[PDB]
C-alpha cells in the first residue's frame, strides 16, 4: 500500500519497510571483508570496474578518517562519502576540543547515531551503505560495522557484499586469536578471489588497507607488493 | 606570557632559525625551559614573538589544516610558501575582526631545492628576505646579519652562518632585558627541518673599563 513509502511509518508488524529496502541495496554491493587480528585490523574490499579504461585509484572505497581510523563503505558510494565526511567532522572535534584521538567505539557509536537520524524523519531517506570502521586507538584494535538501520556491532571477522554468506563461511575457520595481520593480508585477499564470480563482471580488483603496529598505528593502504596476484 | 626575539638566515642550501627558550610574564622570567620553535608538516617550521596564546592557537589551527588536507585526499602536502600564505590570510582575517593575533612570526621551510624564508606581522604585513628577525632582533641582530650577507653575496656556508648566528645571539643576550642564555637553532635542509638541542653561547664580562674604580660616580 502506502505504508512502505516513507521512513516514519511502522508496518502492521512494527517493521520500517524503507530501511529493509535500504539494506536490500547493500546486500547487492561489491564484496568486502575485515579481520580484527589482536594486533591490528585489516579491511579488504572488492572494486568492480564497469570499464577497462578506469585509472587505478578511482572509486576507492577505503577512506582514512583520523590518523588511526578508517572506513570502508560497502554499498552506495555517494552516501558513503557523506558518512565519511561526517566521521571526519566527528574525529577532528575530539582532536580539537578534547586534545585526544577519538576512541574507536565512540567513533562507531557516533557514525551509527548519524546514520539513524535519517531513518526517523519523513523528509529523508536512509543511507544506502553499510560502513566498516577499523580503528586502533589506545584501547586496542577495533572493528565495527554499521548497517543502514543505524545499528553498530563489533566483530572479529565480518563479510559484506553480494556474496556475503559463502564469504563469511571462510572467516569461521580462521583463528583470530593467533592470526597476525601480516598473514591476514594474504588470507582475506585470497578469500575475496575465491568468493568472486567472474562470469558476471569481467573487470574486478581487490584493494586492501590495514592499521597495525608495523604502520606506526596508522591507517594506510597496503604496500602494492603485499597482495597475492590472484 | 610572551616569547622573546627570533632571528633567521638563509645559507647555501638551507635555513637557520634561532630563538631563546623562555616565556616571560611582563618583566618576570617565568618559564626558561619551553620550546618556542614549532614545526608544521614535514618541510616547514615557525616561531613567534609576543603573546604565546595567540601563537599557540594559530600554529595549532594551521597544523590541523595541513595534516587533514593530506590525510583526507590523495594530494601532496602543502609547500612552505602555500602554508605560509594560509597563515598570512588567517592572521589578516583575525585582524579585520578586531581580534588580532598579536605575534610576529618567522616562517622557514625547504622543499627539494626551493628554500623559503618569510615573516609576517600581526597587522597582516608579510615579507620575505635572506634574513629575518622579530622582537628586538630586528634592531640589534638584523644589521649584523645584513652585513654578513653583503660582505659575501655568493652565499654563506653552514658553519660560516652558524658562526654569525652565535655572534648575533650573543649581542641579543647582552642588550635585551627579557632574554636568557639558552637558545635553540632549527636547521632546515633538503631532508627536512631539524631542531637542535639547547646550547649556550659564551660571553665576555672582563673588560678593564668595567672595574669598580672606573665606573664610579663619586
Amino acid at each position: 500500500s502506502g505504508h512502505d513509502q516513507s521512513t516514519d511509518v511502522f508496518s502492521a508488524e512494527g517493521r520500517v519497510f524503507q530501511v529493509e529496502y535500504a539494506g536490500k541495496a547493500v546486500d547487492n554491493s561489491s564484496t568486502a571483508v575485515a579481520a580484527c587480528c589482536k594486533d591490528g585490523v585489516v579491511v579488504a574490499v572488492e572494486k568492480v570496474h564497469t570499464s577497462r579504461m578506469l585509472e587505478k585509484g578511482s572509486n576507492n572505497r577505503i577512506h582514512a578518517v583520523d590518523r588511526q581510523a578508517g572506513i570502508c563503505i560497502c554499498g552506495l558510494l555517494p552516501d558513503g562519502r557523506a558518512i565519511v565526511s561526517r566521521a571526519r567532522q566527528e574525529a577532528e572535534n575530539s582532536r580539537d576540543i578534547f586534545a585526544t584521538p577519538i576512541r574507536g567505539s565512540v567513533l562507531a557509536n557516533r557514525v551509527g547515531e548519524f546514520m539513524h537520524a535519517y531513518t526517523t524523519h519523513f523528509a529523508y531517506r536512509p543511507f544506502g551503505c553499510s560502513a566498516i570502521i577499523a580503528s586502533y586507538a589506545d584501547d586496542g584494535p577495533q572493528l565495527f560495522v554499521s548497517d543502514p538501520s543505524g545499528t553498530v556491532a563489533g566483530y572479529y571477522g565480518v563479510a559484506l557484499g553480494k556474496a556475503k554468506t559463502v564469504a563469511k563461511s571462510e572467516l569461521e575457520k580462521l583463528d583470530f586469536s593467533s592470526l597476525t595481520c601480516d598473514e591476514a593480508v594474504g588470507k582475506l585477499a585470497s578469500i575475496l578471489h575465491e568468493v568472486h564470480d567472474k562470469q558476471k563482471d569481467k573487470l574486478y580488483e581487490v584493494e586492501v588497507a590495514w592499521v597495525c603496529d608495523k604502520s606506526d598505528r596508522k591507517f594506510v593502504h597496503v604496500p602494492a607488493d603485499m597482495v597475492p596476484a590472484e | 606570557a610572551s616569547g622573546g626575539s627570533v632571528i633567521a638566515i638563509k645559507y647555501k642550501g638551507g635555513v637557520l632559525m634561532a630563538a631563546d627558550t623562555l616565556l616571560s610574564y611582563g618583566s618576570l622570567a617565568k618559564w626558561p625551559n619551553i620550546p618556542r620553535i614549532r614545526l608544521l608538516g614535514s618541510h616547514s617550521a615557525v616561531c613567534a614573538t609576543g603573546s604565546y596564546a595567540d601563537f599557540q592557537m594559530m600554529a595549532k589551527q594551521v597544523e590541523d589544516n595541513i595534516e587533514r588536507q593530506k590525510m583526507y585526499h590523495n594530494v601532496d602536502e602543502l609547500s612552505p610558501s602555500e602554508v605560509f600564505s594560509y597563515l598570512h590570510r588567517s592572521i589578516y582575517q583575525k585582524r579585520c575582526d578586531f581580534d588580532p593575533c598579536l605575534c610576529q612570526m618567522v616562517f622557514i621551510g625547504v622543499r627539494d631545492g626551493e628554500t623559503f624564508l618569510a615573516g609576517v606581522d600581526d597587522v597582516g604585513t608579510r615579507w620575505e628576505d635572506d634574513c629575518i628577525a622579530t622582537g628586538y632582533g630586528a634592531y640589534i641582530a638584523l644589521p649584523l646579519l645584513r652585513q654578513a650577507l653583503e660582505k659575501n653575496p655568493d652565499g654563506l656556508s653552514r658553519g660560516e652562518a652558524m658562526r654569525i648566528l652565535t655572534d648575533c645571539l650573543r649581542v641579543l643576550f647582552y642588550r635585551e632585558c627579557r632574554a636568557i642564555n639558552k637558545f635553540q637553532v632549527a636547521d632546515a635542509a633538503s631532508d627536512g627541518v631539524r631542531i637542535s638541542e639547547p646550547f649556550d653561547v659564551e660571553t665576555h664580562w672582563e673588560y678593564e673599563g668595567y672595574c669598580f674604580e672606573k665606573t664610579a660616580i663619586i
